[PDB]
């Protein structure tokens, strides 16, 4: 439970710290502190806090990257002291881990967007995040509205004042002066209104069909 | 073939001393206070211009340099204590500035933000001073600069010490420009509206990327236009990501929210194409054999009890290793070789008051190792400095510019940390902050002026009774000690680690405890800048 | 074949216009006031010191300067008015130092000398700035400089502005050590007792010249010996000319009264073997067609008037002769060719608001001239900015971006007189004192600040407005004049000529009339330097 | 750091769409008619002259290529359409001449072979352009070249077009001389007689072997001498291995078979001690995520028809991985950052008609990849150019400019992929063949010419039109389709792929499924030269 999500929040760590570690390998200053994972600042302890899917709720850890290699997360009033570190067995990897005195050793496998510990008591799924603006939402929240790149007579437009929209159909076929191209719907939502009638002309970045908000 | 044995530097100091006993415990009141307020300082502008902040969606200036560094990586602040009640009684937590040093993308690079929090990221003078350094810091040592702006302008009621003047305002500029000819990477990141303070800097700049809604780039605000031309319009219709990306230009890139600035930021710097290459010969590092907490029973908060140099070496290079140069010979400086981090180093330090042969010594030492190409590091505690009659016969003076010559002339990375009391000339003997050292720290003990308030009490007081003895009615006997004591009480106030330490006169103060890690992140940014020939002037004899 | 005959600027105004009655009174008012000022600065210290100077038999330090130069030569004194009031009760005429420019046995170098009339020669904060300004023109004009010391030290009462900072004293020393490394001489001439503030100078500097009595040279005064080691004995036995010359070796040469100093000054300099040579095509040269006094009844005292550029080229360039480039286009801005004193030039110039097109006409020249390796002279009047919501649409803050690269990456050497008023960031666009000029002027009727007093009323008035009426109660009807009158009144007292000229922003105030004159002098010093490689960064389109 | 995710780009293209059939179909169709077609030009001279050649002994030029090569590795022949009918009915299957680039000993070298097969041997002024575009891509990207001479000489009924001018025929031997001159390697084997064409070729070279029997080195043929001199006598007392190895020492070696020769060869390569070495960031690479052949159904084979770029560059660039520049600005046209086989690139590619906008973003991006030492990849399609009242108002042909300008002082290598409809200035814009890219390469439905044929129709109807109505007989109704049809027809047939290829405008046609291998291969040769410093004129505002 409580502790559980402490041990997948240092697995993210300790992952991401040896692959801090291999692009160190490979680079010509393997030496350099910087390379280090501590995490430390200056005068100052640094603090991290982390988001994890848990089934149903989300859940907010604030990691505290300690002075001396100890690890500091509190979830919901309840704070931690976790120690932890990775080692293989045969090509699978065990995160082995002391939260508060209790320790045990647990397969860690890390898939795209969702955390793996296993166990002979059982097993335990967390979810990463994934942030909206990769999840390309952002990128249709980019234009507000579609709009026309050229000026040029509408031969006919598919969609009516009222009509249902589907995913990649055309809002209508738009030729001018050694020129065809075709206007996609820019969203899914039902449209309000077309806004220019049949043989219509829209200049540079000009709206074409009006859409419902989504 | 490295299989030779070396001797070990260092001791192990008697605990039961009460001496220790009492060092360490003044060492740890000095490093509590400090401790307590840099905690107060990184609060920020307070409560309220946080929940404004946060109110608006912006993250806070401190989250923004986090998510932006390579997770899991040490960060160098600077600074920290800039403006430390150097006003009257404007509270200007860290300058309104936050700067410093960190690994992007597996690339070192300096992150400069705004912190709108404070003042309305008003520039103040010392804002300005603070910014400078940093951008001189990034160009000797050859690093990329990325900028945070969400400041609004210049303080309007100091325009005299901030617009006019060569080192002033506007020479920010004069360095991205500078910067950006020679190869040297640009970055701006808009978080904040910005009136004619940031908004040249996302021009100034090779890349640029602002938020949608609460970055926009605008010369004039709209109280400025409405003040100015008589006519008002809102700031998103001069800036605006959207309306500048669309139209302007100016916007190479259009995000959504803080988080995806970031990101894309992240890209850019990989994207980059740039390469670190060293041009110095790297050995295996290892931990010193003794604990580094010791120094403060070591050094105590005592200018008068002496410490011998060596100890601290002991504390500090790798595997505690040295291999010390002509040692009998002017035993009152330190010079050697030694390693740390696996990088090779040649440490000056002083032991106490110079003489001619220290000097000559510290000249020959400073020619080898620029001949070979090897950084320096300076530990300077200047109790004293070279005065007497029989001194200045043989011109210790011309020794004491010989020193000057050789330390000017070098043209390696020099490190500066005033361990101790600093005073006189010496200052500029070893590498002080007007000779451009890379770097330049100090101890929480340390106290720097020109001379001890005694010396300036005694010469004041000599002067005055000469001259009144001229004038008939001599200094008498009365006034002495009323004299002596506002000199000395004055002397006091301005060599305080903390008064300096607001000013930029040093780059920030460290405990002793951390001082090893600090100095290895140090020397591997100036190892991007790549050494070249140093010239000397012409050796008076 | 040079014969086509070219066209020429400038008319015949008015003399019988009112207008122009009025423009001369005010410009005659404002030019007797510089005069009367700049006498009672010239008599030094006062009476007293002079008679004291006089009676140990040294020479003033004017007739000092007087008999070192060329004889019937030129000399160009430079930032008279520092220190002009700029202390709360303190006196310092010429803050205390005499610096300058001179042609000596043939060759032009840099003279500065101390007065030991105003306050025994200690260097003020004020002294330093002004030292280290004539060093670093020197270093960049590449001239060998020339030092009469005679001071005693620091100004103890101040000495947190004068010791630590980088900028700070001490800074002299590190230029002197790189001006010897790179082959600009140096030379050290001694005329009074120093103490460690002229006792490093001599040993800095290669050669040396000390007077038999009156020249001691110790880093250690006997007070400082007395009151720091307990010992006392006169400067004589740690300075003197034979005791220093007999055994130290510091004084490379032994001269007995002033003159003979003077006198072997000049003999070292012709051994200097230095030739200077150019790289510019030359031509003959002619006087302009028209008296420079106009200039007084065309420009006036009011900076509401406007007056066009033209005027000022014809009265200023040889024969009146120009050639404008690309004239219709960007009229606000002008820019073209022109020949002073048989040196080609490239005249940039403001005739009113600032706009897009003008920017990029700007940049244009600039590149050009960069190309053909033509010297840069500006002529800026900005009585307003680029401010505008459909200006800043289309990126008018991106062309001023395009004026401030373009300036910044040149490095022909550049010239810039305040003709005008100076406000905004324009300052920064037209090679303002941040970008590093070479030279800098303002006539005496120019006023600079970042902006007009007015504009920065009207801002404050609305954001407490704003703010306020947010707070509940708002910036009320009353207190709009009570808040901006005050305003006012300060950006007037920081915008006066002798205000700027009190600092060190800019080298000087020279009336109208002079002006042709001082320009050939700068340029023909300029020369010395050899023109190098432009290189520009990337230009954002 | 490398661990941030980056959006992908390229989408799904609905196979069941009728479009993507009809394009499928197209494309399959042009593709298999340049497989027939290149099949029968690979069968070579025809069987006659290959059973005679085996008949000799010799190896047929295939097979040789096949042997010298590196085994198992790649090889890129080029302009394998050269004089595809261009003659009036002789046929020249590839030019007579077979070059390319391989992998020999491990050291990428040019390989230019001729074919005696083909018309004994004998240079056509196509086979003379087509070595010396050969040679200058060598020398360019700075790669060693091997010839394999078996030719007889020039085709003697074209004299005017391969002796005299000044890059015709002999220039082969100035380019071999500042080959040598600059340290570039030359190698010739001799497996054939030469008389004068081939005969200073040997002698020219540094290295040289010569079969024993089927190889002659003579200046002068059995039948140039009788006619000449009146004397006969056997090439091989002129040529001849042994004769000239014993004697003369025009042969370094001595080869009994053809393969001996090839062996010796490659034993000559690895002596000949070269060390590659790159200069840019490396990172691991990975396949695009989509199928290439899926472009058929995206592109088909008419021009009217529009495809968005990022599909293509989706099916490109590795992992589909690409991070777009100033999207939102001038997105007529497409600039970015990716990573092709582990090497950064710079991607430029057209949607539409251009306008100014986007050729300022073009400009900008240029400088930025210049400045980072980054290659750069052209896409055009140019359906349409820059043209109307009001675009040539505000210059849009002034922005043209700027294109032009930062294309030709580029100097990081430059290819060139013609995917697209090319007409018009754009050409010379997009880095067209006349801007020396180091590559260039045309799919099988690109058209390129100057002028649309129904433009210039037009054209020549209003420019007769007006002519004649000024001669009273103005062009009438009647003839306007009879006058249109000619000029549609001719420059349909110039446009053609085959008919460019025919010439040595492009280095060769390829089917798009094949486009990214080549691609690696090119830039993988191309990164054997050292880049160097890219400086720009004047940037004309
Ligand atoms: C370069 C020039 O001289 S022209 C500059 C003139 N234009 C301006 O900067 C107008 C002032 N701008 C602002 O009000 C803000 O900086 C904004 C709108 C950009 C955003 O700042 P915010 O974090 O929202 O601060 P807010 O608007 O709440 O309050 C402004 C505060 O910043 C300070 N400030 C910011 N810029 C300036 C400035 N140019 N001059 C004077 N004070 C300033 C004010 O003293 C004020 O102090 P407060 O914290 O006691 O209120
Ligand atoms: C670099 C350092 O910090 S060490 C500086 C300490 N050494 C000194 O200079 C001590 C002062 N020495 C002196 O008295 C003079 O400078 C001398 C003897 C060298 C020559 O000075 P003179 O031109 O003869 O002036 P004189 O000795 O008559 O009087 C000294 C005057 O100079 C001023 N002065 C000179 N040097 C200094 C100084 N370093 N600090 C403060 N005041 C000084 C005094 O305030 C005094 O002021 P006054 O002009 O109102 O009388
Ligand atoms: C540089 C000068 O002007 S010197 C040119 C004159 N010298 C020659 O080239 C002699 C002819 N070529 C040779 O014999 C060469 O030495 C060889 C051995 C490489 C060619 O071998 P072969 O194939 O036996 O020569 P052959 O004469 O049969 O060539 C075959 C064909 O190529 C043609 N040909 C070959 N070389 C040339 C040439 N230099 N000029 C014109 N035609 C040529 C012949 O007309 C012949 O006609 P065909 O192709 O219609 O049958
Ligand atoms: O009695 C207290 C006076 C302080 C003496 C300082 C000593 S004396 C020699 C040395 N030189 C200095 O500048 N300071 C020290
Ligand atoms: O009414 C007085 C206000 C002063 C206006 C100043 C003008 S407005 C446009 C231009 N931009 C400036 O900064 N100043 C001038």
């Amino acid at each position: 439970a409580k502790e559980s999500l402490c041990q997948a929040a240092l697995g993210l760590i300790l992952k991401e710290k040896a692959m801090t570690d291999t692009f160190t390998l490979q680079a010509h200053d393997q030496f350099s502190p910087f390379s280090s994972s501590s995490g430390r600042r200056l005068n100052i302890s640094y603090t991290r806090n982390m988001t994890l899917k848990d089934g149903k709720n989300n859940v907010a850890i604030a990691v505290t990257y300690n002075h001396d290699g100890s690890y500091s997360m509190q979830i919901e009033d309840k704070t931690f002291q976790v120690l932890g570190n990775l080692y293989s067995e045969g090509d699978c990897t065990y995160l082995k881990c002391s939260v508060n005195g209790v320790a045990s050793k647990a397969k860690l496998i890390i898939l795209e967007n969702t955390i793996y510990l296993f166990s002979k008591e059982g097993s335990i799924e967390i979810d990463i995040p994934v942030p909206k603006y990769l999840s390309s939402v952002s990128s249709q929240e980019t234009q507000g509205g579609p709009l026309a790149p050229m000026t040029g007579t509408i031969e006919k437009v598919f969609v009516k004042a009222g009509d249902k929209v589907k995913a990649g159909d055309s809002l209508m076929v738009m030729i001018a002066m050694k020129m065809e191209h075709t206007i996609k719907s820019p969203k899914d939502g039902t449209v309000k209104k077309v806004f220019y009638r049949e043989g219509a002309q829209a200049n540079r970045h000009t709206p074409l069909v009006e859409f419902e908000e989504e | 073939y490295h299989g030779d044995s070396v001797a070990s530097l260092g001791t192990q100091p008697d605990l039961g001393s009460a001496l220790y006993q009492e060092n360490y415990k003044q060492m740890k009141a000095l490093v509590n206070q400090l401790h307590e307020r840099v905690e107060h300082i990184k609060l920020g502008g307070g409560e309220k211009a946080r929940a404004l902040h946060i109110s608006r969606g912006k993250l806070l200036p401190r989250e923004r340099i986090d998510n932006l560094i390579d997770p899991g990586s040490p960060f160098l602040e600077l600074s920290q204590f800039a403006g430390y009640q150097l006003y009257d009684n404007e509270e200007v937590p860290g300058g309104g500035i936050i700067t410093g040093i960190g690994r992007v993308s597996g690339v070192e690079c300096m992150i400069i933000a705004n912190d709108a929090t404070v003042k309305g990221g008003a520039y103040y003078p010392v804002t300005v001073k603070k910014q400078l350094r940093a951008q001189e810091i990034a160009m000797q040592n050859r690093l990329p600069c990325i900028y945070l702006v969400d400041s609004g302008g210049a303080y309007l009621p100091r325009q005299a010490d901030v617009f006019p003047d060569r080192d002033h305002f506007g020479r920010t500029f004069y360095n991205q420009a500078i910067m950006s000819s020679k190869n040297i990477a640009q970055i701006a990141v808009v978080m904040g509206s910005c009136t004619a303070g940031g908004a040249y800097v996302p021009a100034m700049a090779d890349e640029n990327i602002i938020v949608r809604k609460q970055g926009t780039i605008f010369l004039a605000g709209p109280p400025l236009v409405k003040a100015a031309t008589g006519e008002e319009v809102s700031a998103e219709d001069l800036g605006g990501a959207d309306l500048h990306c669309r139209k302007s230009g100016v916007s190479d890139h259009w995000a959504l929210d803080d988080h995806h600035a970031l990101h894309l930021t992240r890209k850019v710097v990989r994207n980059l194409n740039y390469q670190k290459k060293l041009d110095v010969t790297i050995e295996p590092s290892e931990e010193p054999l003794f604990p580094a907490d010791e120094l403060y029973g070591i050094v105590g908060a005592n200018l008068k009890r002496s410490f011998d140099v060596r100890e601290v070496i002991a504390r500090i290079v790798d595997g505690s290793r040295f291999t010390e140069f002509k040692a009998f010979y002017g035993d009152t400086l330190v010079t050697g070789f030694a390693r740390i981090f696996g990088y090779p180093v040649g440490i000056v330090g002083n032991n106490g008051v110079l003489f001619s042969e220290s000097a000559k010594k510290g000249t020959h030492f400073v020619q080898l190792c620029c001949q070979r190409n090897i950084p320096l590091l300076f530990l300077q505690n200047i109790t004293g400095f070279m005065v007497g009659r029989e001194y200045e016969a043989e011109g210790i003076a011309k020794d004491g510019a010989k020193m000057v010559a050789a330390v000017a002339c070098a043209q390696v990375p020099k490190i500066t940390l005033i361990i101790g009391g600093s005073y006189g000339a010496g200052n500029y003997g070893m590498c002080g902050r007007a000779y451009s050292p890379r770097f330049l720290y100090i101890w929480p003990n340390a106290r720097i002026s020109v001379m001890g308030g005694e010396q300036a009490a005694n010469v004041l007081a000599t002067i005055t009774k000469d001259q009144r003895a001229r004038e008939g009615k001599q200094f008498s006997s009365a006034d002495e000690a009323a004299l002596k004591e506002p000199i000395i009480k004055k002397f006091e106030e301005e060599g305080n680690p903390y008064y300096s330490s607001a000013r930029v006169w040093d780059d920030g103060i460290i405990d002793p405890a951390d001082t090893r890690l600090v100095l290895g992140l140090s020397f591997s940014a100036a190892l991007n800048a790549p050494i070249e020939k140093t010239d000397f002037g012409i050796f008076r004899m």
